């Protein structure tokens, strides 16, 4: 019953503020709501970004912030980057439960010829290079468990 | 307040 | 550094029970919740609960109550999801996230797959021969998903490494 908006999508392009928000089925969003803002990116990769409405995680850049905008939670980010590209969602506490918007797809223009990264510094780009290896190795696995699942009844069939 | 574990 | 490490991905048949594992580090265990959120393939995510690493009580969901429960193996810094009985929209992507308010460190997740049921009672009637070929024609797609992987991973080492070398 109890139901949280979020836009499906918007597209901003790089170093400009975009602002995404958070609409609550009860009416105004208010700091009882605790709202949390939180980022997926590739592979089901979660970082939390926002809680209680506008309290930045600690590791968090600066330029995302957390706010109350009329009757909305909203998030800005204050020059979005490249990598900023990703799924956002918020969550607001209802009393004894927590319900989740249903994700905002940020995409930023202007990256798919990975220009972006040559002005990043050697230090983060070896950092996403070495992140590399292990995402990959992840996705490789759940393809594997995804097949040992198609397998599992044919199997049980064999050993019946 | 919020009632979790803060 | 604040981490919280899953079981990696499992794979059970229906009616089974499955264990998620959590493992924290760069904090005191016990004193901040953990929360547990499903998201299902494709589909938004769900708030299972929490469990107070202190006090070790559960704080459950209504649509989980029940099949879905937590505990601790606080000595070792472990928080666990058990699903019981596990059902077909039970596939999905299970993660820990740690208070809080809400969900401020996130686990990376655990891919919980159920297997189908309902093909065993209609390949149980096949014979040996049939159900081998069956199972060897899978593996050829697999390695087609794997080899995709493969490729696309080199496309986004390959700009980084151009990029590093700028």
């Amino acid at each position: 019953q109890t139901v949280v908006t979020q836009e499906s999508a918007l597209t901003t392009s790089p170093g400009e503020t975009v602002t995404l928000t958070c609409r609550s089925s009860t009416g105004a969003v208010t700091t009882s709501n605790y709202a949390n803002w939180v980022q997926e990116k590739p592979d089901h990769l979660f970082t939390g970004l926002i809680v209680g409405t506008n309290n930045r995680v600690p590791g968090v850049p600066p330029r995302f912030s957390g706010s109350l905008i009329e009757d909305k939670a909203a998030l800005t980010i204050t020059g979005a980057q490249t990598e900023d590209e990703a799924i956002y969602f918020c969550a607001l506490w209802y009393s004894n439960h927590w319900v989740f918007g249903g994700g905002t797809k940020l995409t930023v223009l202007g990256g798919s010829d990975y220009e972006f990264l040559k002005s990043w510094t050697v230090e983060d780009l070896q950092k996403r290079l070495l992140a590399l290896d292990p995402m990959c190795e992840q996705e490789i696995e759940e393809i594997r468990q995804k097949y040992q699942s198609k397998r599992q009844p044919i199997l049980d069939a064999i050993e019946a | 307040g919020y009632p979790g574990q803060v | 550094q604040i981490q919280l490490v899953q079981s990696g991905p499992e794979v059970q048949k229906p009616g089974e029970t499955v264990r998620i594992s959590c493992k924290a580090s760069g904090y005191t265990f016990t004193t901040a919740g953990m929360q547990w959120v499903q998201k299902m393939p494709g589909k938004s995510l769900k708030w299972i609960g929490w469990i107070n690493t202190r006090s070790g009580v559960p704080k459950y969901a209504e649509d989980f109550k029940g099949r879905f429960a937590f505990s601790l193996e606080t000595s070792a810094s472990i928080a666990y999801l058990h699903i019981n009985n596990l059902k077909n929209e039970d596939t999905a992507t299970y993660f820990c996230a740690r208070e809080g308010p809400g969900f401020v460190y996130w686990g990376q997740g655990t891919l919980v797959t159920v297997s189908s049921g309902s093909d065993y009672e209609f390949l149980k009637s096949w014979t040996v021969e049939d159900l081998q070929k069956r199972l060897l024609a899978l593996d050829p797609m697999m390695e087609q998903e794997i080899e995709e992987i493969r490729q696309k991973c080199q496309s986004k080492r390959q700009p980084i490494l151009d990029a590093i070398e700028a």
